[PDB]
């Protein structure tokens, strides 16, 4: 069991990647999908059948007001923006040094830059890695419209996760 | 930018707006959720211990000085409201079928004491603590066990269950004297079974009676050794719960920002809408708490005083419990209204390694509420710091069919939320045009 969230604006397409991860579905309908509080998916790391736990934001961002029992027992956490807007990529500095605060630091960051099928891009992917090199985690340019990396984001977290997990196992020196 | 056009607007996050929010917004209408205060709660919010300090204290102590002495704010989350859950409990029955089980976690409270001559007493929780109480000789106990034999066996259909008794026609008095219960076991099962704050339910019917002690032995029933449950975390996340059920089904939810005017239609009196630094939103009806509508709102005659302790060391004679209610009837002390003692402690993530959380409340009635607690104050041993409070019981004064202004009651001196839940219901109603009936989700 994995406990992953995803946060960013309101708008960046959150719920999207997380249904196209889990259900393989887009719609473009211009609303917000509501209706969605946490999928589960089975993923396959190294022989290990780990589960994923994928919680949506309900839109709660929109407003800063997140409730803590979502960040709770976080162990791997998707910093999203939208590839379209500035905003979206300024915030996400602010984004990270309130993750930090809430998830207590043990949680896995990753950084990722959605809607990169879009020709109205304003932030290059350049632009996108200097930042994630500037705060210590991974980069991963996805569109959730077009399925263009999406799995990447998912397996590439939960395969860091269980990395940390398994160096911290005690070994059996006696046996 | 944001929609201004909603089926309904709610103010202020404690537990029963949250509650209610989230039932709508499951409903399909569309609500949107404001609070003038940065967090979820309201008056029976969970706060930090510097926010305990600034609310209740004169001179506030240093950080420094406060973080030798108890550690770092986020370990503590101390309720305002003293409350616990009855297992069978209307507001756990509302958990389990909205699912918001899932958002918030429980641990049983250890156990109930009573008070008698200056000591506390562990109310029995089995039968090996039955023969070993020291509450009621070898007979009276036998009377009670075919008393609480009856409580369970009593069917309202069949009349050849009741013994001979009728809940509404015959008082509680007159139950008790048909079983054969002595004074110290009414008191008892009066006030820490049936859980009521006075002796005045003697002379009035016994079905609310009955209905209350059913309830207490079918929540010591469900999990086992007591009837109580508490949220890990404090109580503010049993409102944050709710507040993420309605999210999810499409409500809108702003903190920090303060309703700078309420406007209503022309004429008519009735409520059209709000207007904030976010914008100004508009519903044909409001859901609030009496903080927005004081003009709305009358006294109910009650103050209640509220300490909270903070402790080094478990509570004397309690076999160092995590978690803990000491009820203190009124007749043990010459007074109207029982004083209440609600204990949690570290294992619930309320506060700092090694403390303990007490909660002290009670419905005043002296000019000098600090000396009235003075028998509970004995109880605790070593108190650290208290942080006293007293806090007027408002209600609405019209229903809301006037002006579709539809207010919630002020948290009540009970220990549980079985009154609560009443509340919600009654709103409910009163602003759907139908009872609450509970869906699976
Ligand atoms: N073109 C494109 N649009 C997207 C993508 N992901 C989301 N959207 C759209 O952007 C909007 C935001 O979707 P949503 O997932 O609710 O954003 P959220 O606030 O971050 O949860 C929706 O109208 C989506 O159809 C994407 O990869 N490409
Ligand atoms: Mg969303």
């Amino acid at each position: 069991i994995m406990k992953i969230l995803l946060i960013g604006d309101s708008g960046v397409g959150k719920s999207c990647l997380l249904v196209r991860f889990v259900e393989d579905k887009f719609n473009p309908s211009f609303i917000t999908t509501i209706g969605i509080d946490f999928k589960i998916k089975t993923v396959d790391i190294n022989g290990k059948k780990v589960k994923l736990q994928l919680w949506d934001t309900a839109g709660q961002e929109r407003f800063r007001t997140i409730t803590t029992a979502y960040y709770r027992g976080a162990m791997g956490i998707i910093l999203v923006y939208d590839v379209t807007d500035e905003r979206t990529f300024t915030n996400i500095k602010q984004w990270f040094k309130t993750v930090n605060e809430h998830a207590n630091d043990e949680a896995q960051l990753l950084l990722v830059g959605n809607k990169s099928d879009m020709e109205t891009r304003v932030v290059t992917a350049d632009q996108g890695e200097a930042l994630a090199k500037e705060l210590g985690i991974p980069f991963i340019e996805s569109s959730a419209k077009n399925d263009d990396n999406v799995n990447e984001i998912f397996f590439t977290l939960a395969k860091l996760i269980q990395e940390k997990i398994d160096s911290n196992k005690l070994v059996g020196v006696g046996n | 930018t944001i929609d201004t056009d909603y089926d309904v607007i709610v103010l202020g996050t404690g537990i029963t707006e949250c509650i209610l929010s989230g039932l709508l917004s499951v409903d399909g209408k569309k609500v949107l959720h404001i609070d003038k205060q940065d967090h979820y709660g309201g008056e029976a919010a969970s706060v930090t211990l510097s926010q305990l300090y600034e609310k209740f204290k004169q001179n506030p102590i240093s950080k420094e000085e406060r973080e030798s002495k108890f550690g770092k704010d986020r370990d503590w989350n101390v309720d305002l409201i003293p409350k616990f859950l009855m297992a069978n409990g209307e507001l756990t029955n509302i958990l389990i079928h909205t699912d918001v089980t899932r958002y918030v976690d429980f641990k049983q409270v250890s156990g109930s004491y009573v008070f008698k001559q200056g000591k506390i007493y562990k109310v029995p929780a089995n039968e090996i603590e039955a023969i070993s109480s020291p509450l009621m000789g070898i007979f009276e106990k036998r009377r009670m066990k075919k008393f609480l034999e009856w409580i369970s066996s009593y069917k309202e259909d069949d009349l050849s269950t009741h013994q001979g008794l009728d809940l509404d026609k015959n008082t509680m008095d007159e139950v008790y004297y048909k079983f054969g219960l002595g004074n110290s076991t009414k008191e008892f099962i009066g006030h820490a079974m049936a859980l009521w704050t006075n002796d005045d339910y003697l002379q009035q019917p016994a079905r609310p009676s009955f209905e209350r002690i059913l309830l207490y032995c079918q929540s010591v029933a469900r999990y086992g050794k007591s009837p109580y449950l508490y949220p890990m975390y404090g109580l503010g996340e049993l409102p944050q719960g709710f507040a993420r059920l309605s999210a999810i089904y499409g409500g809108t939810y702003m903190l920090d920002t303060p309703i700078d005017e309420v406007l209503y239609k022309k004429d008519t009196g009735k409520f059209e809408g709000v207007k904030t630094k976010l914008g100004t939103f508009k519903a044909p009806l409001v859901i609030a708490d009496p903080t927005y509508f004081p003009e709305k709102c009358k006294s109910t005659g009650q103050r209640v005083i509220r300490a909270i302790c903070i402790l080094n060391h478990p509570v004397p004679n309690t076999s160092n419990a995590d978690s803990l209610q000491i009820i203190i009837p009124q007749s043990q002390l010459g007074r109207k209204s029982d004083i209440y003692v609600a204990i949690v402690s570290d294992a619930h993530n309320v506060c700092s390694k090694g403390h303990y959380l007490a909660i002290i409340s009670t419905i005043i009635e002296t000019d000098k509420p600090h000396i009235e607690l003075e028998p509970a104050f004995k109880l605790l041993g070593p108190i650290e710091e208290k942080f006293m409070g007293i806090a007027e019981l408002f209600e609405p004064r019209e229903d809301g069919s006037k002006d579709n202004i539809y207010l919630s009651r002020s948290y009540d001196a009970s220990s549980h939320f079985e009154s609560m839940t009443d509340d919600v219901k009654d709103i409910y109603f009163r602003v759907t045009g139908h009872p609450l009936v509970l869906k699976q989700r």
